[PDB]
């Protein structure tokens, strides 16, 4: 159930990963190498909170995990995800023991 | 989701939604039994809704598995969400259909540029 401020139906967002250096720069001193910035830095577009968690999916591969950021479409403050691609021996290895 | 689209009924056949008597977060469903999600999402107990378009109405698709394990990244930080990644093991595995679908993980990192799918029900403003 959606409560007070959540949408009712799933909403859809197309989003370039920004570079590294453009992801740093935004956010001094805060960005680890297991964040990648997605999105705009001229603001408007962007995930918010209720998001996290999900999905960023590229060329049919999840990339990103929603996880924080400053504000919502904020310029010059794009989305901050989980990176994917550094944890797929974790992912892989925990479901097979688990 | 701000600045978004209404994705198409459940043309995202891998997103879930996390659920402690409301929806709190997203997941990606990538095997039968595996949703991987955020660590800061944690709860000591979640349901995982898989199949939803509308959080609110029942449409015939969704399919409602309670968590049986929940496993968050061991260097999680709270503080910075450095590691913010997170394991659910549903306590039955889902049916998986058209509606209800694994995403596959990457088989390397996507180069800046790449454009993406994000999704969610998140706030729209
Ligand atoms: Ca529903």
């Amino acid at each position: 159930s959606s409560g007070s401020s959540y949408p009712s139906l799933l909403q859809c967002l197309k989003a370039p990963v920004l570079s590294d250096s453009s992801c740093k720069s935004s956010y001094p001193g805060q960005i680890t190498g297991n964040m990648i910035c997605v999105g705009f830095l001229e603001g408007g577009k962007d995930s918010c909170q209720g998001d996290s968690g999900g999905p960023v999916v590229c060329n049919g591969q999840l990339q990103g995990i929603v996880s924080w950021g400053y504000g919502c479409a904020q310029k010059n403050k794009p989305g901050v995800y989980t990176k994917v691609c550094n944890y797929v021996n974790w992912i892989q290895q925990t479901i097979a023991a688990n | 989701i701000v600045g978004g689209y209404t994705c198409a009924a459940n043309s995202i056949p891998y997103q879930v939604s996390l659920n402690s008597g409301s929806h709190f977060c997203g997941g990606s469903l990538i095997n039968s039994q595996w949703v991987v999600s955020a660590a800061h999402c944690y709860k000591s107990r979640i349901q995982v809704r898989l199949g939803e378009h509308n959080i609110d109405v029942l449409e015939g698709n969704e399919q409602f598995i309670n968590a049986a394990k929940i496993i968050t990244h061991p260097n999680f930080n709270g503080n910075t969400l450095d590691n913010d990644i997170m394991l659910i093991k549903l306590s039955s595995p889902a049916t998986l259909n058209s509606r209800v679908a694994t995403v596959s993980l990457p088989r390397s990192c996507a180069a800046a540029g790449t454009e993406c799918l994000i999704s969610g029900w998140g706030n729209t403003k």
